[PDB]
């Protein structure tokens, strides 16, 4: 068996890599492993850029077939401290969600988006023990299915009963990542993707925060639905240009006329857009109170003064902005919705207009022709900046600082 | 071999070669059935039109009585005798695999209704006239399929489907024991365009407090896209029984496999006056 | 579809670069030259239009299109000057461009002892293009340089029109006889409709007595290039016969007629349309039509009498 | 040789191609065809497409079907008969051609597909029968809905649980499924796990294509099939565009299709007159009376009403939309509101646009509710998912919108129309699906009140922002005139009398005499000046437009008429740009500006009272009476 001799050189290469990598006469990988013992956190954040400068053959084998190199990395970390979780951090180019073809299957890919919702905690079987019904033969089966979500063909040699007492289980949580709306073209709907967490990766993100997730793109049978297993959740010339522009006392007049150049006049209306896009200061009180730092500007007047043209200009200028209407957005559009999955029979949450655009400007059109049931959810998000929904036994509070 | 079935097929072949209607304008003995086969070669047609009044005028109506009573039993015999007459005249209409020819009877005597549909008339040529409400799309049907096994590699041709995906149980090669592994051959299967039309009662028949009944009429052959919704058409076919495939006590459903659709609302501006004057006494 | 841009000052290093660009994009794009401010002042002598025919002045082909051709000076009994003083000044300034263009394209081929004979008699005549307030025309000469902006298109092999716009640049065009000199290594390109109806053109012309490789012994450049330039009436019998000689306008429709007819049925034969008999019928159609032109030498492809019904 | 390939010695066409001695000669002739075929100018059309394929890193090679039938007929007749075995062999031919010019192309892409376009035979979705099975049919339509990009299966490699070996590769078909019974190492019928490491996936997308509104006969229902997009064909067709699906008409067997009571696998997609028709447009538009000839040709079945024909003709061409530094998007669709007493052939004008425009969706005000005009979030009865179905304003992108009975509409439907007449976008966020679709079309409605003493704000049951969005307000007044009744009664009788080669030519001559410009030439004249010619507003009288709006707004305040906002000023430029498109001009001169002002003046003066009509006609008579 040639695979048995090749696996020994891979484990031995990862053991010597931690005891030899140094930066500025300081051992970062060695001090991070020793400090995690007193804290009791079986985790190790290993940067992907550190493996390139050490050995090119190691980084090449990891990006090719990560389903076999990652399980071997966990065995090398435990041998040094004597299961530890491997956290990979990449700082290369960010691959968008729309550029995921069939060439990235079983490969380490880097994504960047906002978490839609978060499911509950699920137990994953790792070390199962079966017992016969006649001779009562107890045998332990080590489940090494790293690229698997559910119990895809459980190995059962079936008069065997799985023992739930002497079996080890790990945590697992499902996530939904959406692409950045800044890269989504016009006239298209942004898609989503289901991710999976493990061990300390569960209950770490917040449904409504843009984070960077580096995982492995793979597929599984449910035509197959793709999935990505989460592994680790994370110029000087441009800075001088922004500092010199702020020193100009005429900056308040330049940015005023630059926003929406089609509308002529109305200097008092265009001046409020600059203060709205900047916003105040989100101050947090030590007692446990939060002050509103967002500015809400209401427009009113006779139609024909380019009302819809001004709202479309703010969406194209602000980085995070979602355009919505009045009657076109109901309770499931403006706020979060509670949908049921017809395959797993589970109630999953879904982001709305004021949920996916956290930290930006939400442009609403035709605010006078709105309904009464949709006016209660808006008033709650304009004062406390939170959305409290208690339906179907799900009591979750989402931040809406729009 | 069916003794009664072979007698009907032999009499049907002579009816399409000996019957001739004398013309009243020219006075020449022109054969309508012989000229209809030649017209189907230019336009490339696969559906013939045979009048029921012409069958009753031969042999004292002995052949028309056996067809109107038992139409489903003599259905494969009528299609077999029709292929022999076409092969004798124009044999170029067989090559496309052999083409599937269907017989569409028109101008029927008794026109039954929807309330007169009973179980005693199952398997007989009837005529139901109603209004079209809902119609489906044009979808093909697996008629004569061809199953090829993976062990003996034998192409089992001429496999009829009785409204179910039937598979052969044995391979013709005696050196094989395969009773499950079968692959469908699309390049050697005969497909037909079928369409289900849900008809209803006539608009002129408005009785007392009753419930409007619907009948699922299945069209085959060249009868596709011939019953538009909102027009009272005269259907013609046989009463078939379609079971429940989803339940495979066996629940059955009463259907009507039609072969010819006659639009009443439809029937050169000068020809509209000569038809109404000739149809009356 | 690549449009390279290189300065001609560095060529006078860039010799094999232009040799590899005439096969793909063919049409070259220059830019700055010795004439800059004097190029815009040539429009003063452009609004003339006061010369007759005799291969000079404007050509009123009927309707809104015309070609103001100005003959050369050393040619005897073929001179008709007017008020185009700026046009005569550019005749000697752009003459160096025709000789310098051969040092970056013809010099790389074999040698340079053959391009000096084509650009020696100075028998080329300019052609001013004007429009009043477009058919696919083929270039007459071998080299065609003309300052413009758009106009040119493509009749990058996607049979689609490409309207480029490069300010302060020179668009070059390749002739038809130059392709036969390089055993087929050039591609023609016509123009299209555009609002800018003010463009100056200039096409060089080879001498009257010069050999054209080995295949141009019996037909010189003066006899071949004069066929497409006289089809715009002396001789009148030779101009009408040359317009009707284009058999491609009536023989190309037959190559596709039976292809679209046999596809709907899948003719005296009953076994569809075999490929062995279809290719033989195309060669027989071009052979039967060839005898019709040989036995007639003004036929404009007359139609046949249709079979009428009886009574 | 080529002579022995024509004699088909097999029973079917699919069996002759699968022969080893025939497939070797077919691929040999296909290799020399992509390297020896030249155009009329002496250039290799296929030689330049190979070099450009490797520079852009694409796997789509476009091959013209017309250029293949003009050289070899053996490779053209077998493609339309059995495109399954023909495309598989020709796929390896294009791969070997690119390796000769670029040997380092195998490391990027392994397979190169062929995009066959330009088909001689054109068929629709209604003419699809059983004779077109397993054949490349070019079907054109409008894309209505589509699905996501789901990774399909091609080479599935199963793994055994009793030994740990890898079984494969196996070609996965889109019709049947692979069922492994016995193994090659343990001989067992245990469960096989699909490995997610050695499987070559591919893109898959289901797009429902519907028939075009301009080709469906009146009185029938349009049809729709299912289109499958594979390889790089996904994410090309957008919901609201006209594409030409040049795929193979296949069929699939379903278990629910036989107990309850036609998929086209695409191969090449192309989004959407000859040379003789293009030269005829410049000759007709060169006349000085080209504008008057189009107005007289609009709706030839209606006599009189010259003021209404100018608004429908201007709404068909539309304006030139342009973005303002990536901020605002000025509309160009001219909105015409047909108002007046019923009986003056008001509904007959809406039926004429549906048979002349390239994309016109006729709707009403009674049957069309909230989702009848805009989009909706419906549940699919098969996939059990929340799909998105288009409406009247969604399926009419870059076209004409026809709405009947605008006065008999609910309050929930009037607000959705006003939101799309300014921003040209309908934002619908229902069932957690927040989508912002586009809706750019000319809404031509026809409501019913007409009291001359009452203004337009009281006769028509509408609001103020609704009437302000319409550019032209046509008002019809049924007056009493003995001279007009005699001319109208004669045209009705003359149009009812006239309602094998000699009989057909006489019917076409009678129809052309009553229109005098034919109807077939007017349809292609509108689409020609809407996608190629774009007139500008260079060198225009800016001081003349400011004086017209200054005198029009000053008279509406002292008399108490309809207030003129800024939306009416932009309507003059939209009508003036439509007049330049009718003359095939790229610049709007002073003649087109004077005609656009008279349209807005006649639509505003007649939309008032009797005393206001007799007063505004004398003060604004200078701008109407041009010099």
């Amino acid at each position: 068996s040639p695979n048995d001799d090749d696996n020994t050189e891979i484990i031995k290469s990862f053991k010597n890599f931690i005891l030899e990598f140094r930066l500025d006469s300081q051992f970062i990988y060695r001090d991070q492993l020793r400090n995690n013992i007193l804290v009791k956190n079986y985790s190790l954040t290993v940067n992907m850029e550190h493996l390139i400068g050490y050995n090119e053959d190691i980084y090449k084998k990891l990006s090719d077939e990560p389903s076999d190199i990652i399980p071997l990395f966990e065995t090398a970390i435990t041998q040094v401290a004597k299961t530890f979780q491997l956290i990979l951090n990449s700082n290369a180019n960010q691959i968008p969600l729309r550029d995921l073809d069939s060439e990235h299957v079983s490969k380490i890919v880097r994504l960047s988006g906002i978490i839609i919702s978060t499911s509950v905690l699920s137990s994953r079987a790792t070390y199962l023990s079966i017992m016969c019904r006649n001779c009562r033969h107890t045998t332990s089966i080590t489940i090494n299915n790293f690229n698997s979500i559910t119990g895809n063909t459980v190995s059962l040699p079936d008069p065997y009963i799985i023992i739930h007492e002497s079996s080890k289980f790990i945590d697992q949580q499902f996530l939904k990542l959406q692409e950045i709306p800044e890269l989504v073209p016009v006239g298209e709907m942004p898609r989503n993707l289901t991710m999976t967490c493990d061990r300390y990766l569960t209950n770490k993100v917040i449904p409504g925060t843009r984070v960077t997730i580096v995982g492995i793109y793979s597929i599984y049978n449910s035509i197959r639905t793709p999935y990505i297993k989460i592994l680790g959740i994370q110029t000087e010339e441009e800075e001088e240009e922004f500092l010199q522009l702020s020193r100009n006392p005429k900056l308040y007049e330049i940015l005023t006329n630059s926003i929406a150049p089609s509308i002529f006049g109305n200097e008092d209306i265009k001046k409020a857009i600059v203060c709205l896009l900047m916003g105040g200061s989100k101050k947090i009180l030590p007692d446990g109170m939060r002050l509103r730092g967002d500015i809400n500007v209401l427009l009113l007047g006779d139609p024909g003064t380019a009302k819809s043209q001004l709202l479309k200009f703010v969406e194209k200028v602000s980085p995070i902005a979602v355009y919505t209407s009045g009657k076109g957005s109901s309770a499931a559009g403006l706020t979060a919705s509670v949908q049921r999955d017809p395959m797993t029979r589970e109630f999953y949450l879904e982001g709305g207009a004021m949920v996916l655009a956290d930290g930006g400007v939400v442009c609403i059109d035709e605010f006078d022709k709105m309904r009464d049931e949709d006016r209660v959810a808006i008033h709650e998000a304009m004062e406390q900046q939170t959305i409290s929904i208690a339906k179907a036994g799900i009591t979750t509070v989402l931040n809406s600082r729009t | 071999d069916d003794v009664t079935g072979e007698k009907v097929r032999e009499a049907f072949e002579q009816f399409l070669e000996d019957f001739s209607v004398q013309s009243t304008d020219t006075g020449e003995v022109e054969k309508v059935y012989r000229a209809q086969i030649e017209f189907m070669k230019i336009y490339d047609l696969n559906t013939i039109y045979i009048d029921y009044q012409h069958l009753s005028m031969r042999e004292n109506g002995a052949l028309a009585m056996a067809i109107s009573e038992q139409y489903y039993r003599f259905l494969p015999f009528l299609q077999k005798g029709l292929r022999r007459v076409v092969r004798k005249y124009a044999p170029e209409l067989l090559n496309t695999t052999e083409r599937v020819f269907q017989i569409s009877f028109f101008n029927l005597p008794t026109v039954h209704r929807i309330r007169d549909i009973r179980s005693e008339k199952i398997g007989s040529l009837l005529s139901i006239s109603g209004t079209v409400t809902r119609t489906s799309e044009v979808r093909p049907e697996l008629y004569k399929a061809s199953f090829t096994c993976d062990m003996c590699r034998a192409i089992v041709d001429n496999v009829e489907q009785s409204f179910k995906y039937t598979e052969p149980t044995f391979c013709p090669n005696p050196s094989c024991e395969n009773r499950a592994f079968w692959t469908l051959n699309v390049t050697r299967s005969r497909f037909l365009d079928w369409q289900k039309v849900r008809i209803q009662e006539n608009a002129n028949e408005i009785p007392t407090g009753s419930m409007p009944r619907t009948l699922d009429v299945i069209l085959r052959g060249d009868s596709v896209e011939r019953a538009k919704p909102g027009d009272r058409c005269k259907f013609t076919g046989v009463e078939i029984v379609v079971p429940d495939v989803t339940q495979l006590d066996l629940t059955y459903k009463i259907s009507f496999l039609a072969c010819h659709v006659i639009s009443i609302g439809s029937n050169d501006n000068e020809r509209d006056q000569e038809v109404f004057l000739n149809s009356l006494s | 579809l690549r449009v390279p841009v290189i300065d001609l000052n560095r060529v006078s290093q860039l010799l094999p670069v232009v040799r590899a660009i005439l096969l793909q994009h063919d049409t070259f794009l220059l830019k700055n030259y010795a004439n800059k401010a004097v190029l815009d002042a040539l429009l003063a002598g452009l609004t003339t239009k006061d010369l007759p025919d005799t291969s000079q002045g404007f050509d009123a082909n009927f309707v809104w299109l015309e070609q103001y051709i100005f003959d050369t000076d050393p040619q005897l009994r073929f001179d008709r000057k007017c008020r185009n003083e700026s046009l005569c000044s550019i005749y000697s300034r752009l003459f160096k461009l025709g000789l310098f263009f051969a040092q970056l394209c013809v010099k790389s081929v074999v040698s340079s002892a053959e391009l000096q004979d084509c650009i020696s008699t100075s028998h080329y005549a300019t052609k001013l293009t004007r429009y009043f307030n477009y058919v696919t025309f083929l270039p007459t000469g071998v080299l065609t340089i003309f300052p413009c902006a758009k106009a040119i298109r493509y009749k990058t092999t996607d049979n689609s029109w490409v309207s480029i716009d490069e300010p302060d640049c020179l668009l070059f065009h390749t002739g038809t006889l130059l392709a036969r000199w390089s055993q087929g290594m050039h591609t023609t390109s016509p123009l299209q409709i555009d609002p800018r109806a003010n463009i100056v053109s200039l096409t060089i012309w080879p001498p009257l007595t010069t050999p054209i490789s080995s295949k141009g012994e019996g037909t010189i450049a003066n006899h071949l290039l004069e066929q497409q330039i006289k089809a715009f009436y002396y001789p009148r019998e030779l101009s009408i016969l040359r317009l009707q000689d284009a058999m491609k306008f009536v023989k190309e429709l037959f190559t596709v007629c039976e292809t679209v007819l046999s596809l709907n049925a899948l003719l005296p034969k009953r076994d569809n349309l075999t490929t062995l008999t279809n290719k033989s019928r195309t060669l027989a159609f071009v052979e039967r039509a060839e005898s019709w032109y040989q036995q007639v030498i003004s036929s404009n492809s007359k139609t046949v009498l249709s079979s009428k019904v009886q009574t | 040789t080529l002579e022995s390939l024509s004699n088909v010695k097999a029973n079917s066409y699919s069996e002759w191609i699968t022969q080893p001695n025939v497939s070797r000669t077919i691929a040999r002739e296909l290799k020399s065809f992509l390297l020896e075929y030249t155009d009329e100018t002496g250039r290799s059309v296929y030689g330049a497409r190979i070099r450009t394929l490797g520079e852009m890193n694409s796997e789509s090679l476009e091959v013209n079907y017309r250029h293949l039938a003009e050289s070899k007929a053996i490779l053209a007749l077998f493609l339309a008969k059995c495109p399954e075995e023909m495309l598989k062999i020709f796929d390896l031919v294009a791969m070997e051609a690119t390796e000769l010019h670029y040997p380092d192309y195998a490391r990027i892409h392994s397979e190169i597909h062929v995009r066959i376009s330009d088909f001689p035979t054109i068929y629709s979705l209604r003419e699809l029968r059983e004779s077109n099975l397993s054949s490349l049919v070019r079907v054109t339509g409008v894309v209505t809905r589509r699905t996501g990009v789901f990774p399909q299966l091609k080479y599935v490699k199963f793994n055994c649980l009793k030994c740990g070996s890898i079984l494969g590769p196996f070609f996965q078909d889109s019709n049947e499924e692979i069922r492994i019974s016995f193994c090659t190492n343990c001989k067992s019928k245990g469960p096989f796990r699909v490995n997610g490491e050695k499987t070559v996936y591919r893109n898959y997308q289901r797009v429902t294509l519907q028939e075009a509104p301009g080709t469906v006969p009146p009185g029938r229902l349009p049809r729709h099939r299912e289109v499958i997009l594979l390889a790089d064909l996904v994410d090309v067709s957008k919901p609201g565009e006209e594409v030409e699906v040049t795929g193979i008409y296949k069929n699939n067997y379903d278990g629910n299709l036989n107990a309850k009571n036609t998929i086209i696998e695409a191969n090449s997609i192309k989004r959407r007159w000859t040379e003789e028709e293009e030269r005829e447009f410049r000759k007709i538009s060169r006349d000085r009376g080209i504008i008057d000839k189009i107005i007289s040709s609009m709706a030839p079945s209606i006599y009189g009403h010259r003021d209404i024909k100018t608004a429908v003709a201007c709404s068909l061409f539309g304006g030139v939309p342009k973005n303002v530094n990536g901020k605002h998007s000025i509309r160009g669709d001219i909105n015409v509101l047909l108002l007046g007493d019923p009986g003056t052939a008001k509904s007959q004008i809406l039926k004429y646009v549906e048979k002349t425009a390239h994309r016109a969706v006729f709707a009403t005000g009674q049957g069309a509710s909230a989702v009848g005009l805009t989009a909706s979030v419906r549940k699919d009865p098969i996939t059990k998912e929340w799909t998105l179905e288009g409406g009247a304003l969604v399926l009419a992108d870059k076209g004409v919108c026809l709405i009947d009975e605008f006065d008999k509409m609910n309050d929930q439907d009037r607000t959705s129309i006003h939101e799309a007449m300014e921003q040209q976008s309908i934002s619908i966020s229902k069932a957690g699906i927040v989508t912002t679709l586009q809706a750019r079309c000319s809404i031509i409605a026809a409501a019913n009140p007409y009291n001359s003493t009452l203004p337009l704000a009281q006769n028509v049951s509408l609001t103020e922002p609704i009437l302000s969005r319409f550019d032209i307000l046509c008002v019809v007044r049924d007056l009493v005139d003995e001279e007009a009744d005699e001319r109208l009664a004669t045209f009705v009788v003359d149009s009812h009398v006239r309602s094998q080669l000699n009989a057909r030519q006489r019917r076409l001559q009678r129809q052309r005499k009553k229109e005098e410009i034919p109807q077939e030439l007017l349809m292609k004249y509108i689409h020609y000046a809407r996608t190629k010619i774009y007139p500008k507003l260079h060198q225009m009288d800016m001081d003349k437009v400011s004086r017209v709006y200054a005198d029009l707004r000053r008279e509406s305040i002292s008399t108490g008429s309809f207030p003129i906002t800024v939306r009416h000023l932009e309507s003059i430029l939209r009508i003036a740009e439509s007049f330049a498109k009718m003359r095939l001009s790229e610049f709007v001169s002073s003649y087109d500006l004077d005609r656009a002002i008279k349209v807005v003046v006649d639509s505003f003066v007649d939309a008032q009272k009797v005393s206001v009509r007799r007063q505004l006609r004398r003060s604004f008579a200078i701008y109407t009476l041009g010099h």
